[PDB]
């Protein structure tokens, strides 16, 4: 899918979900 | 999900529910990879030991849900299954090696704010993301404790665990097609999948292109959130060739 | 508890 993995209510809106930071911070 | 938290609305547009026709009940979790293809664990569809063996006609696929029990009108979409494809080499007699299966919807579903597909990883993303200590996220409406049901979809983020540790925590021969994940007794944080969660997606967000990829499938675990034990997931990239094959050929 | 009734369209 062309726009796969992109959430209409978050990424597409440039908004972050409550805990996704946790994930990104684990990726050294 | 044990020791998790309520998902935000729209947090997992790809999350899918495997619903049994009669008796109307929650069977497993699944994910939407395309407008006509749902990905789930095979053990959800077939497992002789527990007399399980469902067909296309036995169940329904419910997309866009948030609440476990309420039929979310105007929001969720329920579809029928055209064909079910289990891995030709699904080792259910031993370790559930290649615990994967595809489902073809009867008619495509339409995406919305609550319904959107997740990406399947490419070798690089997999190479770069599947590393111990790197956290992923699991979701589901399964049991809140090993031994009750949440009202809405749960979420928990677990770190991937070193291959040696995973092997040393179980009596089960783990293959390259599996990878475990969870916290260690000492880390002072808990969380794990549980009954009714299996089949579900373990995703990660790429720090390179901002997309969400499903790295695994909730396969099997011994108990729920037990110290020194971890959940095992089907290594999705490792079996991508079968996924593409089926999709393309059929 | 238990689930809620879903449209009959879907049960055939
Ligand atoms: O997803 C499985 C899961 C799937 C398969 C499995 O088989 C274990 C055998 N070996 C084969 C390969 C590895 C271990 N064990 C656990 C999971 C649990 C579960 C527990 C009991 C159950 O029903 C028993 C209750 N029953 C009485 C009658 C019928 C059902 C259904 C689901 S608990 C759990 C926590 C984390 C990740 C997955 C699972
Ligand atoms: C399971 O279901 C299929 C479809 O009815 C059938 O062909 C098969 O014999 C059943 N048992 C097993 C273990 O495959
Ligand atoms: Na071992
Ligand atoms: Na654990």
């Amino acid at each position: 899918e062309a726009d796969c993995g992109l959430r209409p209510l978050f990424e597409k809106k440039s908004l972050e979900d409550k805990t996704e930071r946790e994930l990104l911070e684990s990726y050294i | 999900i044990v020791e998790g938290s309520d998902a935000e609305i729209g947090m997992s547009p790809w999350q899918v529910m495997l619903f049994r026709k009669s008796p109307q009940e929650l069977l497993c979790g699944a994910s939407l990879i395309s407008d006509r293809w749902v990905l789930t664990a095979a053990h959800c569809l077939l497992y002789p030991p527990w007399d399980k063996n469902f067909t296309e006609n036995d169940l329904l696929v419910r997309i866009g849900k948030h609440s476990r029990t309420r039929y979310e009108r105007n929001i969720e979409k329920i579809s029928m299954l055209e064909k079910i494809y289990i891995h030709p080499r699904y080792n259910w007699r031993e370790n559930l090696d290649r615990d994967i299966a595809l489902m073809k919807l009867k008619k495509p579903v339409a995406f919305s704010d609550y319904i959107h597909p997740v990406c399947l990883p490419d070798r690089e993303t997999a190479a770069s993301l599947l590393q111990a200590g790197y956290k992923g996220r699991v979701t589901g409406w399964g049991n809140l404790k090993e031994t009750g049901q949440p009202s809405v979809l749960q979420v928990v983020n677990l770190p991937i665990v070193e291959r040696p540790v995973c092997k040393d925590s179980t009596r089960i021969r783990i293959t390259d097609n599996m990878f475990c994940a969870g916290y260690k007794p000492d880390e002072g944080k808990r969380g794990d999948a549980c009954e009714g969660d299996s089949g579900g997606p373990f995703v990660m967000k790429s720090p390179f292109n901002n997309r969400w990829y499903q790295m695994g499938i909730v396969s099997w675990g011994e108990g729920c959130d037990r110290d020194g034990k971890y959940g095992f997931y089907t290594h999705v990239f490792r079996l991508k060739k079968w996924i593409q094959k089926v999709i393309d050929q059929f | 508890g238990d689930f809620e009734e879903i449209p009959e369209e879907y049960l055939q």
